[PDB]
């Protein structure tokens, strides 16, 4: 699980909001620096958000390996 | 034989395994919580998974305890 879930973390999607002014067509066909219109909060990257459910796993399993280690 | 044997030994470890039965059965319920494999029951046999227990604790103070 923790590693199927690193592996969907590990794509990348760049979530542009239709209601805003970037058009990612123009930050796509341009060079380092070189000025585009647009703002910051329209382009945004989806996240795993499942946070906590990482650490209890990762505690569980720990606990486990801990166990089975001295076993 | 006679004087407590005159029945025969078949008979008097059928009547002495009734009183044996408690004893087995919270041996059977210690060895599950440790380590399952040590005390299996009559009915089981081979083909039967001992599921392991989740504490993982009994079975490590069973073992520390013997050596």
């Amino acid at each position: 699980a923790i590693v199927k879930m690193s592996m969907i973390s590990s794509k990348v999607i760049g979530l542009v909001n239709p209601a805003g002014i970037t058009q990612p067509r123009r930050l796509t066909k341009a060079q380092t620096g070189d000025f585009v219109t647009g703002r910051p909060e329209d382009i945004s990257f989806l996240q795993l958000e499942k946070q906590a459910d990482f650490t209890v796993a990762k505690a569980v399993s720990d606990a486990i390996e801990a166990r089975l280690s001295f076993a | 034989r006679t004087g407590l044997a005159e029945d025969g030994a078949k008979s008097v470890y059928e009547r002495l395994k009734n009183d044996r039965a408690p004893y087995e059965t919270r041996a059977q319920n210690c060895a599950q919580y440790t380590i399952p494999s040590l005390f299996p029951k009559d009915s089981d046999n081979a083909s039967t998974d001992y599921q392991t227990p989740w504490q993982a604790v009994g079975a490590r103070g069973l073992n520390n305890l013997a050596s």
